[PDB]
């Protein structure tokens, strides 16, 4: 549900 | 280090919501409301920069743009970033409301359920918002 939202910052 | 295809892919789909008659640009004066849909923060300095590095931006510029934002900005500063724009009000939680707008801003058509679950998931302390550090704690995985 969050990985569209993850995929906007790197780690 | 590089964007992978599904980030190629998220970022052509926001722009695109920009990009009335397909032919793959935008208006500068678009450019903010793209990047702000992509969780950018940029200032008006930051913007204005960005538009003279290159009326209108091609998405290829803007891609070339959003990889150096991308590699180039601290990572702890690019989850500030992206929770400033998100919470709308800067009230200091984002709200089902203000997700389900964010969602609907990226191009996505989910449910007002599905909106509701992706609360649920980074909500930790019960009160059906999301604070800065339930963010963290969902963009640092
Ligand atoms: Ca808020
Ligand atoms: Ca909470």
């Amino acid at each position: 549900a969050w990985a569209s939202l993850k995929r906007l910052v790197t780690r | 280090d590089q964007l992978t295809e599904e980030q190629i892919a998220e970022f052509k789909e926001a722009f695109s919501l920009f990009d009335k008659d397909g032919d793959g640009t935008i208006t500068t004066k678009e450019l903010g409301t793209v990047m702000r849909s992509l969780g950018q923060n940029p200032t008006e300095a930051e913007l204005q920069d960005m538009i003279n590095e290159v009326g209108t931006i091609d998405f290829p510029e803007f891609l070339t743009m959003m990889a150096r934002k991308m590699k180039d900005t601290d990572s702890e500063e690019e989850i500030r970033e992206a929770f400033r724009v998100f919470d709308k009000d800067g009230n200091g939680y984002i709200s089902a409301a203000e997700l389900r707008h964010v969602m609907t801003n990226l191009g996505e058509k989910l449910t007002d359920e599905e909106v509701d679950e992706m609360i649920r998931e980074a909500d930790i302390d019960g009160d059906g918002q999301v604070n800065y550090e339930e963010f963290v704690q969902m963009m640092t995985a």
